[PDB]
RNA sequence: GGAGGUCAACAUCAAGAACUGUGGGCCUUUGCCUAUAGAACUUAUAACGAACAUGGUUCUUGCCUUUUACCAGAAC
RNA sequence: GUAUGUAUUUAUUUU
């Protein structure tokens, strides 16, 4: 062999010398920026690449998942934002009365729907129907044309969600109740009881949910809990995740009950202030955007 | 004192009330019936309650042939018997 | 002490380590001196954890001041099969030290 | 004393063709895999660089009664299964020399100290439809001589057996002891 | 060739999706020298596999192939193989060949490299014996169908057919009508422990049938080794395979006897 | 407390700092000899 | 023959314990073995850790610790 | 001497500052390292090890490319690094002899602790074994020295 | 070639107040007598260690139901 | 010095 055959055969090698081939969850980024509370989080259901959080500031900031853009219009803080999977939409809603439509495209408001008597506190985007439903302190449920209202619950309805099949519409109130809804009849199809107001609510990515109240969060076709008192997140490895206004994340397994880890947030540079408004994770990683205003991701 | 004492002390059930929330323990040979069948639950778990019968129908099944000579004793064992094995009906029947 | 001497052991020129070393199975290091006292408690208790559930008894809990504890109130052939010797018991106390 | 001084028994075969062989030589290994006694262990690789490892199972006693090759476990010299050459020689004579072996366990830790020997060693969706078939042949043998020639079902009460191809195109092909017939819907 | 040959092995399992160890709550509390549960005993512990796998789509080349080893992943044989293209072993079904490289060491100790025992086991467990070659696996826990009930035993035969009809070239295999089970019989004692380690504890139906969602609730169907045949028919076809390869390998005897001289 | 594992050494003391320990002001004039190299952890590595 | 000893990173050692904190695995069957086995040579361990302490005035020694 | 900033130890020379950034990369790497990311396969395992075996050559590999090529610091920073435990003294030693200048380890060339002979084929030039595997033609099984993770110490490779 | 190393292996370290080699004479190699050369380390209020533990057997005790565990002296 | 002992088969081995 020879020397030059050698130093130019080497080269071959992937990484120089000589290892060169031949041939629990815990606290990952704070994100703060927000000027008031954050409300709501969602994540772009398609390429997992941005948030939309809502504000106590009435705006909306995109955030990838750096800030990308700033979203204004609402004059009042915005308590939900819900992003959708078919359309290019975004439907966001405040405490101001008004369900407003968002082009992803042009970002410019398109459409307003009308008629809420007061603050709508919860969208959520049915899957297959090009419809919206949404509900706050009416105390209804109004299905929009993207048509139904579904008298019901004797007080503020909290939290809804949409099912492609049978009941298509569940919603939680603060009468401590949670309705399972027939929509096309437009009556209640079955009644759960069982909680002594429910806040929050999360669907298993099973056909089930998980609904919450002060100290117990049960599942609807248990979980041990002491006082956690007073949002809800179901991973896809069915971990359910538990945010805490004591400041403390309660995570649970979604099979048993079993609660196998507690955490505490540091609040940041008021001993009250901390706490978790909403929580989502992307389509292995958590997103919780806090009363301290910050947003927090925990891998 | 006779073991009896021993495994009933708090210190011996309250790992047991920790395993039910935890995990797939708790037995099933050590409560009784339940004296009610339709107020049972989950198939999965019927299913134990029911070999914690068809078990007691071997042993006593087994108890019956022998010759050991007592007749009004093994005539209500042979009650006992009927009385189970309608249970077992019953187990079966809420399957 | 003066008394009774000793004048030990000529051929006692191999020492444990001076034997140990040579192996492939140890290696040898520089580290800080309270980071060996606490590596050191870790192989302990891990030594006598397996020791104590080898043997089959898994009532027995040692916290980590080495205190060893029943989690049970045991029936008599549990305190038979359990009697652990001066052996164990001496070398947790040496250990707990 | 005793375990050490006999040598082990190896076959020329399993043993490689390399010229001189580097192996390892334990005082106790695991028991044998008959006799259930303590023994002495030999690895060694066939190659320098092969990456298998060859461990003899078996003693030297619980060898040599039985005459086998502790790597193997084949005939010393034949290189046959035991199950096997006790039946070629027992073809011979009439009827003799299996080998009874030690149930239980101190039947056997107690049979391999006797000196005795053992037998064998003292010597030394298209449906064709299928019918005609002997009941002893293998589906393996039919497909591999199908394809030989250019997926499958039998019923060994029945003797019957159905064949669907993959396209009757094959049916075709094929086309160009047995019963045929080409049907289905 | 074209399908196994060329295209390389594929990663069945992430390697943190792989499923945890310390199996759960047979006992009171865990023990850590054993992995087992300590005081009582639950309801025997046993559950299906969440994993199975796809031979022509996941088994490719490996590292053994180019460093020429013998012996087969039974991680793959279990489809959970974490280690993919990276693997020590061979992924993929055992063809006549590589049981020819095998031919030599396959009396002591299966394809997997396991040295055989001698006894079986009691309940004819994992393992079978160097004593006596048994090609005949034991199909049992047909209820690993769940409780779907079968237009006919076409169902079961035909399922079980397709299923290890991939796994190597079956000799035989009859379904029982009456007591539920299957015998399987293969061409090379090779084939028949990789389908053993490879089936062990699995499911049925297709993809997606009716219960299909639910499957994993299921108890999964023993694979264990078989015993002989007690009627008289394939006794005789024992007796005579016997007779004619002993006749075949005297020729063996002869010429290498004649050899000899 | 027995309750507590030990702490592991890689994050909760290695990054805390000592903790200035005992020595003595011992004196400038008198010791100007002994006063260095005393308290060395071990007294004199480096001298011919 | 004879090169002597190959120091090493602390930083190997602290995962080597760190690792073996936790064990589950079926793969730790020769470690648990061996960790019964080095029970014998503790008290020694104990010895040489303890005269070894670091006194008032220096604030921390530094060892050779040799591991297995 | 310790790692430690223990108040004995003596302050770093003038041209610290300028390499501690570099320094700083390879830290933060290690305390990686030791954070126990838990597998359950042995290869996996001594994975995690090379890592941090492969990452301690490279820094030993930066500091003496700095004193010994480019004579980048002064012979007295340089002391005070190996007093501080930041360079393995002995490896560097290793490196300036003659025919080991890539090389792995300590390890690698204990002529002790291999069973028969020594020096792993970690050591063996790939031009060699490509010939002893041309004899057979099975190709070369050898990947990764277990102890380490190289792939060709021998300075030609 | 010099300096070193919290490196290794192999020697030697309790005795006629004591080591070894060699020259010469007698007995018949040993051994005795005579001549000569070199003697590191450890020893006189005696010893490798300016220090100081444990175990075994055998006796004498001490606690005292019996055995481990022990009480305090001696010899090996 | 709080005995001890026996039994605890669920997954169906070819006529
Ligand atoms: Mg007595
Ligand atoms: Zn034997
Ligand atoms: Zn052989
Ligand atoms: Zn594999
Ligand atoms: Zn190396
Ligand atoms: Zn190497
Ligand atoms: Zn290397």
């Amino acid at each position: 062999f020879t020397k030059s055959e050698l130093k130019r055969r080497r080269k071959t090698r992937k990484g120089d010398g000589p290892w060169g081939s031949w041939s629990p969850k815990k606290v990952i980024r704070n994100y703060p920026g927000h000027p008031e509370g954050t409300t709501a989080l969602k994540f772009l259901p398609k390429t997992g690449h941005l948030i939309l959080s809502g504000g106590n500031d009435h705006t909306i900031k995109i955030w990838d998942f750096e800030c990308l853009r700033d979203f204004q219009g609402h004059n009042k803080p915005i308590k939900a934002l819900r992003f959708t999977e078919d359309c290019q939409s975004f439907l966001s809603s405040s405490f101001d009365r008004s369900v407003k439509i968002w082009d992803t495209e042009t970002g410019k408001v398109k459409t307003r729907l009308h008629l809420n008597s007061t603050p709508a506190d919860v969208e959520s985007r049915p899957t297959n129907p090009h419809e919206f439903i949404v509900g706050l302190s009416n105390s209804k449920i109004l299905h929009y044309d993207d048509v139904q209202t579904y008298d019901h619950h004797l007080s503020s309805i909290l939290a809804l969600k949409y099912f492609p099949d049978g009941s298509k519409f569940i919603s939680s109130s603060e009468d401590k109740t949670v309705r399972i809804w027939e929509n096309q009849i437009n009556v209640p199809i079955k009644q759960i009881s069982d909680t002594a107001s429910m806040p929050f609510l999360n669907v298993h990515p099973n056909y089930f949910c998980a609904q919450s109240m002060d100290n117990r969060i049960y599942s609807f076709s248990k979980y041990k809990r002491h006082p956690k008192k007073i949002h809800s997140s179901a991973g896809y490895g069915i971990s359910l995740a538990f945010s805490g206004d004591g400041r403390y994340i309660c995570s649970g397994d979604s099979k048993s009950r079993l609660f196998t880890w507690d955490w505490n947030t540091s609040r940041l540079l008021i001993p009250g202030n901390k706490p978790i408004t909403q929580v989502d994770w992307h389509p292995s990683k958590v997103i919780c955007s806090g009363a301290a205003g910050k947003i927090y991701v925990c891998d | 004192s006779r073991n009896v004492d021993k495994a009933n002390s708090v210190l011996v059930r309250f790992q047991e009330q920790q395993a039910e929330s935890a995990g797939g323990y708790k037995d099933y040979s050590r409560y009784q019936r339940p004296r009610n069948v339709s107020k049972v639950k989950s198939i999965k778990e019927a299913n134990e309650w029911k070999r914690q019968v068809s078990k007691e129908i071997k042993q006593k099944s087994t108890r019956i042939y022998d010759p050991s000579l007592n007749e009004m004793q093994i005539a209500e064992l042979n009650d006992e018997l009927n009385n189970l094995f309608k249970e077992w009906k019953r187990w079966q029947w809420h399957i | 002490n003066e008394l009774h001497p000793t004048l030990p052991t000529n051929h006692n020129k191999t020492k444990l380590l001076k034997s140990l070393k040579n192996t492939k199975y140890f290696q040898q290091t520089t580290i800080d001196w309270v980071e060996a006292g606490l590596q050191l408690c870790r192989q302990g208790h891990n030594m006598l954890n397996l020791l104590i559930h080898r043997k089959g008894l898994t009532y027995l809990h040692l916290d980590y001041n080495f205190n060893l504890k029943p989690t049970k109130t045991l029936t008599t052939k549990e305190r038979k099969k359990s009697r652990l010797g001066n052996s164990f018991h001496l070398m947790r106390e040496l250990l707990k030290m | 004393d005793e375990i050490n001084e006999p040598p082990p028994n190896i076959c020329e075969q399993c043993l490689g063709d390399e010229a001189n062989i580097r192996m390892t030589k334990i005082p106790q290994g695991s028991e044998c895999k008959i006799c259930t006694l303590p023994f002495t262990l030999y690895h060694f690789k066939t190659s320098k660089r092969s990456n298998n490892i060859i461990k003899t199972l078996i003693c030297v006693r619980c060898a040599t009664q039985r005459n086998i090759c502790q790597c193997c476990m084949l005939d010393s010299r034949w290189h046959i299964p035991i199950q096997l050459r006790d039946h070629l020689i027992s073809l011979v004579n009439e009827e003799n020399v299996m080998t009874e072996e030690a149930k239980n366990d101190m039947m056997k830790r107690f049979l391999s100290l006797k000196n005795v020997k053992l037998g064998g060693a003292q010597i030394t969706t298209k449906s064709f439809f299928l019918y005609n078939i002997d009941a002893s042949i293998p589906e393996w043998k039919i497909t591999d001589t199908v394809s030989q020639l250019l997926s499958l079902i039998v019923n060994h009460k029945a003797k019957c057996g159905g064949l669907r191809f993959q396209s009757s195109e094959l049916g075709e092909r094929f086309v160009s002891i047995f019963i045929i017939p080409w049907s289905s819907g | 060739m074209t399908s196994w040959r060329d295209k390389s092995a594929k990663v069945q399992v992430k390697e943190s999706e792989l499923p945890s160890s310390i199996p759960a709550q047979t006992g009171l509390t865990f023990n850590i020298w054993y992995n087992k549960w300590s005081q009582g005993f639950a309801g025997n512990t046993r559950f299906v596999s969440p994993f199975a796998l796809q031979p022509q789509l996941h088994s490719g080349k490996t590292r053994g192939d180019n460093d020429g080893q013998l012996f087969f992943c039974l991680f793959f044989a279990k489809g959970m193989c974490c280690l993919g293209p990276k693997c020590e072993y061979l992924h993929h079904i055992p063809d006549e060949e590589d049981i020819g490289k095998l031919a030599l060491r396959t009396e002591v100790l299966d394809c997997f490299g396991r040295e055989k025992f001698a006894d079986y086991r009691e309940d004819m467990g994992g393992i079978g014996s160097f004593r006596k070659k048994n090609k005949t696996l034991y199909v049992g826990g047909i209820d690993g169908a769940l409780n779907s009930k079968h237009l006919k035993p076409a169902q079961i035969e035909s399922r079980i057919r397709f299923v290890f009809s991939r796994l190597g070239d079956i000799d035989r295999i009859r379904y029982v009508e009456s007591k539920n089970c299957g015998f399987v019989k293969f061409k090379y004692q090779a084939n028949a422990e990789f389908a053993k380690e490879a089936m062990s504890n699995q499911t049925l139906l297709l993809p997606s049938d009716k219960e299909w969602d639910d499957r994993r609730e299921g108890t999964g169907l023993l694979v264990k080794w078989a015993n002989e045949d007690p009627d008289p028919a394939a006794q005789k076809r024992l007796q005579e395979e016997l007779k004619l390869e002993s006749l075949n390998m005297m020729v063996h005897l002869i010429n290498n006897n004649t050899n000899s001289a | 407390d027995d309750d507590e594992p030990p702490l592991s050494y890689e994050q909760h003391i290695e990054n805390i700092e000592p903790l200035d320990p005992i020595n003595l002001p011992l004196d400038s004039q008198d010791d100007e000899y002994v006063k260095d190299w005393l308290y060395d952890s071990r007294p004199l590595e480096e001298d011919s | 023959l004879y090169t002597p000893k190959a120091e090493m990173p602390p930083e190997h050692l602290r995962k080597i314990i760190n690792t073996h904190s936790d064990m589950a695995s079926k793969m730790y069957n020769t470690d648990k073995k061996a960790f019964l086995g080095a029970l014998k040579y503790l008290p020694h361990a104990i010895l040489k850790l303890l005269e070894n302490m670091p006194h008032p005035w220096e604030q921390a020694k530094e060892v050779k610790v040799l591991y297995h | 001497m310790p790692r430690i900033k223990t108040r004995r130890s003596k302050p770093a020379p003038d041209g610290f500052e300028k390499i501690k950034p570099t320094l700083t990369d390879f830290e933060i790497q290690l305390r990686d390292a030791q954070k126990d990311k838990s597998s359950k396969l042995a290869a996996k395992s001594n994975e995690q090890l090379w890592e941090i075996m492969q990452l301690h050559h490279q820094r030993s590999r930066y500091i003496y490319t700095l004193y010994y090529k480019r004579k980048a610091i002064s012979k007295d920073l340089y002391d005070w690094l190996i007093k501080e435990k930041y360079a393995d003294k002995l490896l560097i030693a290793k490196w300036r002899k003659t025919g080991y200048e890539k090389l792995c380890c300590l390890r690698c060339i204990q002529k002790n602790e291999t069973n028969n002979g020594s020096t792993c084929i970690c050591r063996v030039p790939r031009a060699q074994l490509e010939e002893e595997a041309r004899k057979k033609g099975t190709q070369v099984s050898f990947h990764q020295c277990v102890h380490c993770g190289c792939r060709g110490c021998a300075s030609t490779d």
